């Protein structure tokens, strides 16, 4: 039912510089508990997906501080202060306000060629 | 840390039906829910269905609505996903996961298994 | 720590714990009898007398508790958490409210000396060879 | 249905509710003073409220111990220690103050606070009215 | 050379005629002593010999329970433990049940009626079952 | 729940008395019997300590009966001993003590017993370097 | 589970005397008794003797009464059985065991060792 | 001192059928503890003996439920509900009422030939 959206589709980062990615959702995610149900996932070729941010603005256990995010309502952004060589992958955002669950379109990162 | 191992994946002849195996251990199965995730090559993740601890309720997406079913046997703590009326668009690797951050996002993801349908061998 | 609501009234906690839990009545029956027979008495702003402020304070806890239950109903999306908490709020903890309401109610009509002797006699009666006691249990009556 | 602890004590819920939510004190220190300086049915009301608080604390501790799911904990704890304690603080303050100053020397204090708040901030006298000794 | 009931006007045989089923359980007696007579049980008072008997029975049986626990903890071989605990619990505790019921009843209703109840119960039991009236007499109040 | 409370004493007050400096069992038995058999045998009911002793002697009789029964059965010598040694040594401290108390309060009056009991605490506390040689006796 | 290993078994020339070794570990030797069991081929088990924990008392059967003796050294927790005046009827395998079901039947049995007497070699 | 006795000397069992063996003793074994001192042992070729029933009517730890026995006084019986291929051996009964200890005569089992 919910239409998901992501942007930009691609973003190549010189490593050591900050970067931001934006994911947008149609319907509001502010429940009556003051919380927002939004997710940040990390996926690696040949590996299972891993968690990035939980509950909208809380870091998942064991995740390095290099990744941070914030936002509320229908707008959110994923920010990485310093890009490391192991950060290459395709990122996803998900919705869990109302069933059925819907996923985004994806965002893959790489190194800007010379 | 919980470790989940799937089984039953492989090639299946067209027109038949297949059942996949996803068992879990190391945590209280009766106290948490389960979810199914699918990935055909070329696209991203897609949600399919989920079941609550009791199992009385269930939900489905419109793509496979009425043709897939999910059930659990709390005696042995094993998940089950039954596939019928398979199509060429269903060729994908299947993952079963568990979510516990207040019932929103999946936390531990299994290794997954791929399912392939075709006539050649 | 020594918070015994019955201490000032002459009774004590162990006396109530003497009898089995299952013997006590439900909840809605107590609410209905109270509303039926003492609506004006509880509503009256007059000082009235002891046990009346007690019932007033007691019913309030039950009220609030049920407010919490109806509030958490809609929230707490997780099914398991929902059922467990709600059952705890209305299946385990209400025992004490029961006891309080039953004690007070019995005191109001049939007296105090009467409810005390009834309690002790009933406690003795239950614990005794079945063949060496009167066939009938002691009905409070008047 | 028509229950309200304030009615029988010559007080109306309007007088006790006219005050803002911020004027009321915390619950840890209020409990401490209540226990320290204290031991009519007003004493029985204080004891009942004491029991209510204690049992709520027993519930919160038990729910913290069980319920392995982490998320629910924060919501349950916040609701019973923030929303469910405002009125508790109200009842304790109302049932404690009058034991020291007296009945009357309480109503007048409550009514004056309404006059003070109604006065626009610009024309409001600087002082902070208190009932004093 | 000791007649514990002689100080109240009764003899051992009076209670010995009472079968084992009549006495209540030990837990029942302990709970009654705790709930119904705790306030004055600890406090100091004159006369009231029944208080003194109850107080010393509670210590004796507590010591017996400590013995049971200590023997349970040690004695690796489970075979003896069953016999030891059986003898300590069911056989020896009979006298404790015997004394606790006597004194508790004496407190609640006094010597005036308990002795008559005892003599009447003896008279009822002595006769054969064939001509025994329907039911055993009840102490009542 | 308090062994002695109603005599104006406390379990902590008796702590100062070391366990070793008590008298042997058979001596207290004989001292009670020979002197106060007549006191045991009377219709008068008073001096609760009389009945208390009557309870102490009954408890000792029951324990001795248990001991002989164990001696009879339980062929395994090791366990039998162990139990016999335990009942003989560890099991009698409380009884004893009780006997010392009453026997000794019916003879010397109570006030004399309470004085002796609080004074004897002095002896243990003082250091041997300047402690007086002798310790206090109940006397009479 | 306790494990007991014997030693000292073998062939002995006629007319001499031999001593067998039976050591135990893993349980409280001072708190339990020990027993000796014998089996000549062709027949069944036969009880010989036993010793109590203290060792003050002992018993013997009429077949070997007054010619065999048993002793224990609690310092090292080792059993000892001394054989004198051996006969041709004494050729058998010897077992040492322990009984703890209330001092009645043996519970753990050692592997045993055989003793043979003859003149040829 | 005690004369022991066993019967029958041999019993071949078709496996899967029940069977019973009887051991008799001269003097009574009822001590004043309400217990009876009687034993059931199992012996295998090339192996040490193993326990079957202890204290007359209590199963030894770890022994399968397929073997059961009861009785009191001077009569006892060993009963096996279902015979398995691993049940072949020679069985013994023992006495421990009075010293010295005495053993029985034995009972060996096998398969009835065709």
């Amino acid at each position: 039912d919910i239409v998901m959206t992501q942007s930009p589709l691609s973003l190549a980062v010189t490593p050591g510089e900050p970067a931001s990615i934006s994911c947008r959702s149609s319907q509001t995610l502010l429940h009556n508990n003051g919380y927002n149900y939004f997710s940040w996932y990390l996926q690696k070729p040949g590996q299972a997906p891993q968690l990035l941010i939980y509950l909208g603005s809380n870091r998942a256990p064991g995740v390095s501080d290099r990744f941070s995010g914030s936002g509320s309502g229908t707008s959110f952004t994923l920010e990485i202060s310093r890009v490391e060589a192991e950060d290459v992958g395709v990122y996803y955002c998900m919705q869990g306000r109302h069933t059925p669950w819907t996923f985004g379109q994806g965002t893959k990162v790489e190194i800007k060629r010379t | 840390q919980v470790q989940l191992v799937e089984s039953g994946g492989g090639v299946v002849q067209p027109g038949r039906s297949l059942r996949l195996s996803c068992a879990a251990s190391g945590f209280n199965f009766n106290k948490f829910g389960m979810h199914w995730v699918r990935q055909v090559p070329g696209k991203g993740l897609e949600w399919l269905t989920y079941i609550w601890y009791d199992g009385s309720n269930a939900d489905y997406v419109d793509s496979v609505k009425g043709r897939f079913t999910i059930s659990r046997d709390n005696s042995i703590n094993t998940l089950y996903l039954q596939m019928n009326s398979l199509r060429a668009d269903d060729t994908a690797v299947y993952f079963c996961a568990r979510g516990f951050y207040d019932s929103s996002s999946l936390e531990s993801w299994g290794q997954g298994a791929l399912v392939i349908v075709s006539s050649a061998s | 720590m020594d918070i015994d609501p019955y201490k000032e009234f002459g009774a004590s906690v162990e006396l109530l714990s003497f009898l089995p839990s299952d013997f006590f009545p439900s909840i809605r029956d107590l609410l209905d009898t109270a509303s039926a027979l003492y609506r004006e008495a509880l509503e009256s702003p007059e000082h009235c007398s002891p046990h009346h402020t007690a019932l007033r304070q007691a019913i309030l806890c039950w009220g609030e508790l049920m407010n919490l239950a109806t509030w958490v109903g809609s929230n707490l999306e997780d099914p398991a958490s929902r059922e467990l908490v709600v059952s705890y709020v209305n299946v385990n903890m209400g025992l004490k409210i029961r006891q309080l309401l039953w004690f007070h109610i019995s005191c109001l009509t049939f007296g105090r000396e009467t409810v005390l002797e009834y309690l002790v006699s009933f406690g003795v009666w239950i614990r005794t060879p079945p063949a060496y006691r009167p066939p009938n249990a002691p009905i409070l009556s008047t």
